[PDB]
């Protein structure tokens, strides 16, 4: 049941390079399995800090929790500022 | 997409109910990730003055960043 993402991650990569670059059959791909891993690896260490307090549902406070513990530093920055607008 | 970043946040094991700010934070980080791993692949691709972005590229991105160590399942390094 580990499906993939939507073919969406074709259109994020063109717009993160430049306009002068080009992109591979395959390369897509890797990147469509390589994301579908990190939402995997993120949930399951969200899982274990929410079963930390008998939580039965996972919320955004948990994920940002999981990818600052797992070392996505750069990330948690950004997406606090998007989480706390998504409930202004 | 947020169907799917439930369907396999919900697939690998995940405990019960999701609440839906966790998929809406979530396609955001994934489209965060996306970037700095393309970022990583095509700097590499272009340091070998190539202008295309292939297979090979994401490989060099996972290897040598540390961020991404449980990648390397993917990539035969």
């Amino acid at each position: 049941d580990r499906f993939l993402p939507i073919a969406n991650v074709s259109r994020i990569m063109k717009r993160s390079l430049p306009a002068n670059a080009k992109i591979s059959k395959e390369s897509k791909e890797t990147v469509q399995e390589c994301v579908s891993e990190f939402i995997s690896f993120v949930t399951g260490e969200a899982s274990d800090k929410c079963q930390r307090e008998k939580r039965k549902t996972i919320n955004g406070d948990d994920l940002l929790w999981a990818m600052t513990t797992l070392g996505f530093e750069a990330y948690v920055g950004p997406l606090k500022s998007y989480l706390n607008r998504y409930r202004e | 997409p947020l169907a799917r970043i439930k369907k396999i946040m919900k697939a690998d094991e995940d405990v019960r109910m999701i609440a839906a700010e966790a998929p809406v934070v979530f396609a955001r980080a994934c489209e965060m990730f996306i970037l700095e791993l393309t970022h990583r692949g095509w700097a590499h691709a272009e340091e070998n003055k190539r202008r295309t972005l292939q297979k090979s590229d994401i490989a060099a991105a996972i290897a040598r960043t540390e961020v991404f160590d449980f990648l390397v399942d993917i990539v035969p390094r």
